[PDB]
DNA sequence: TGGAGAATCCCGGTGCCGAGGCCGCTCAATTGGTCGTAGACAGCTCTAGCACCGCTTAAACGCACGTACGCGCTGTCCCCCGCGTTTTAACCGCCAAGGGGATTACTCCCTAGTCTCCAGGCA
DNA sequence: TGCCTGGAGACTAGGGAGTAATCCCCTTGGCGGTTAAAACGCGGGGGACAGCGCGTACGTGCGTTTAAGCGGTGCTAGAGCTGTCTACGACCAATTGAGCGGCCTCGGCACCGGGATTCTCCA
């Protein structure tokens, strides 16, 4: 257990393709945006920009989370690593 | 020579707390606060005038710059007395 | 000529509408500045100043003091969530910190 | 309603293995979904404000780029 | 009728940068050397990024500059990373990097 | 009729890499990079003119903004290129 | 004789130096440090006293916030002693 | 010529700064790391302050130069003007 | 649980220097009118956003199982905390030289403004 | 590759800055006392760290489901452009009054010192 995980690490870091599916993310954007206005409309490039930004944000957060996990002498990331990284970066 | 928001902050303080004074360093920090928030709102209204290919800053740009900068309840209340002051200026 | 009424008086404001208008015109923010823009901006500046001055007077009264010092401004800004979020990258001179000790350092 | 579940557990694992994470707890996924929802709410609220100022009913890509740009998250490749 | 960009040995347009500086609400007046200097600095930074992007495309055996090559060019140089730290490049990804204790 | 820095990135790329092409998305990234660097240097030079009570932007404000924003060797070679271009422009 | 347990005096200094607002670095050695750092950029330089006080307030606030993040990193590793790897992790996550 | 004034940032001063930050126990290797961090921060701020001084053709670094150098790095300081 | 010592807090007296109020005056806000243009409004086009269907297939999901890993406990020994004493240099007050910031007046030039046309630039 | 539109040449005007003289704020350097703070030393206690065991929770592989995605059709909201006009903001002259600099008083608060009330640690 870990050779397929490290193979997935060496596979996904090299590529630039988006890891979240298109339509569930678009549904999530239209669900979140509905609280601010009713009957909003979205360009497709707007949803693609939101997907690129969200994926880059989550990957940078997981990099800092992994740094916290190695700091606590662990290989498994936990929610306390995420909230510590968000606390230090100023989001929490 | 020099100008500052020293008397207006004192008038606001005596409106709010009639029994409470203020020192020189605290007045200087309040002056820095007013100048900093002025620069933030004016720079955002400049960028919003530039985004819409407009050459005028109006109360609409100041309102949406207040909505962009200030957090939620602060933004709602600041829009409330901004619209109140503009309505009292036009009507009276 | 009639009696000169200031632009702050007819807007019901204490902050100067004309000074804000001059600083907007001379700040190279736009080619034109409207009439309601300095009224709106002076109202917002007066509101934010009054919000800090309420909590700073409360902090000064909690320390049994009369005059507001930078420490009371620090306590007022950091003890209110919206004002701490607005001034998150701001250092108050002679402000200090909130008294905060973690629970794992307190002895059992 | 409840489209945060469309951010699936293998998608969160793909984002973690891109970040270099080798082992993942089972409580990571709900935390990641909440963090993604907070980030999306902030950026989308800013972009909807930028759309409201233009008297427009369509969120363009420019609104998303300026919304990301205000928070220090400048994005190239769309008109930044 | 000679363009000011050819008189400075620059490929970037001096006149377009001067027009953008005039109507950008930066100052009331613009000096004559400011668009020349700004076009030179922009041409230098574009040339540096295109240098490292071409090197990344050549080392990875391709003839086209893609966003992955721009990503590798920006995040591999230290000072370009310091210039573009808070900037995301779309369809660029991240570097292949693994923590040293995770390796077998 | 959109304006872009695309043909000048073509010219600089042909000046440095004759046998290399570029995609549309990579050209969009280069155009956004050029515009972001332009607005950074122009904003810092505008602030430098405002601080020093100058109503004009000369090559000295652009020099100081370039020295403030870019890191070390990039700033040194950028001010070298800018000084060379300004001297050659005044020579012609 | 009477001696306190290790940590009682440290908590007393924590409460004492969190209740106060004074600068915690002596002004003359910080001034000399500012002089030797500024002479590597330009020689024959002078400083206003308000500039040195602004530098000291900024430096002390930066170090206090860094020590708060360092303490969070040390408590994350189930410790009470801050170590240089905590400073390194806090500055790595911050992006410095 | 000034030399080795980073040792004037003493160990009890760093202890006081850590006590303000809520630190209860301090390792003995903290002080050299903290001195290096303080030197890096001061070099970064003082370089832009000196640049702002040199643009004005002045020989004295004023409080405005320090406040603008801190404001350019996202570290706005209230109380010294601006 | 209790007592010695330490530490914290509370209350009265004293001075001191900075908040705060008053006066002059000046320069910047206000008032009234003029003029050009920015923006609001009306109308029309056609791009593109959205709704829906069919399939087909990669991808999500459920589960079974084993092992790597988190986590609790324990020992130990290093290293940092608390305190006492000594040495060092920070700090306060004074005492000037003078260096350079700030102001003012006059002078040059160079950048805004405008007419025309032509060569880059884009679709 | 043809139209188009913004850049270039060139003339004028006047204000933005350059420079020289002046003047005085305030930076730097110095001396001496004093005394607070850093530095050094040392005992001990408690926390960092290595080791071990266990129990469980993720990783992984396989079979089943599901809905993402690609292609295709179609409808219409609304982005986007153009034309017209009009109200709104820049601008200018005159005026005048609010704010700023300076001066002066007095009281909020820092300091000091003694006494009551927690508070920590060891019997």
């Amino acid at each position: 257990p870990g050779t397929v995980a490290l193979r997935e690490i060496r596979r996904y870091q090299k590529s630039t393709e988006l890891l979240i599916r298109k339509l569930p993310f678009q549904r999530l954007v239209r669900e979140i945006a509905q609280d601010f206005k009713t009957d909003l409309r979205f360009q497709s490039s707007a949803v693609m920009a939101l997907q690129e930004a969200s994926e880059a944000y989550l990957v940078g957060l997981f990099e800092d989370t992994n740094l916290c996990a190695i700091h606590a002498k662990r290989v498994t990331i936990m929610p306390k690593d995420i909230q510590l990284a968000r606390r230090i970066r100023g989001e929490r | 020579r020099k100008e500052s928001y020293a008397i207006y902050v004192y008038k606001v303080l005596k409106q709010v707390h009639p029994d409470t004074g203020i020192s020189s360093k605290a007045m200087s920090i309040m002056n820095s606060f007013v100048n900093d928030v002025f620069e933030r709102i004016a720079g955002e209204a400049s960028r919003l005038a530039h985004y819409n290919k407009r050459s005028t800053i109006t109360s609409r740009e100041i309102q949406t710059a207040v909505r962009l900068l200030l957090p939620g309840e602060l933004a709602k209340h600041a829009v409330s007395e901004g619209t109140k002051a503009v309505t009292k200026y036009t009507s009276a | 000529r009639a009696k000169a009424k200031t632009r702050s008086s007819r807007a019901g404001l204490q902050f100067p509408v004309g000074r804000v208008h001059r600083l907007l015109r001379k700040g190279n923010y736009a080619e034109r500045v409207g009439a309601g823009a300095p009224v709106y901006l002076a109202a917002v500046l007066e509101y934010l100043t009054a919000e800090i001055l309420e909590l700073a007077g409360n902090a000064a009264r909690d320390n049994k003091k009369t005059r507001i010092i930078p420490r009371h401004l620090q306590l007022a800004v950091r003890n209110d969530e919206e004002l701490n979020k607005l001034l998150g990258r701001v250092t108050i001179a002679q402000g200090g910190v909130l008294p905060n000790i973690q629970s794992v350092l307190l002895p059992k | 309603r409840d489209n945060i579940q469309g951010i699936t557990k293998p998608a969160i694992r793909r984002l973690a293995r891109r970040g270099g994470v080798k082992r993942i707890s089972g409580l990571i996924y709900e935390e990641t979904r909440g963090v993604l929802k907070v980030f999306l709410e902030n950026v989308i609220r800013d972009a909807v404000t930028y759309t409201e100022h233009a008297k427009r009913k369509t969120v363009t890509a420019m609104d998303v780029v300026y919304a990301l740009k205000r928070q220090g998250r400048t994005l190239y490749g769309f008109g930044g």
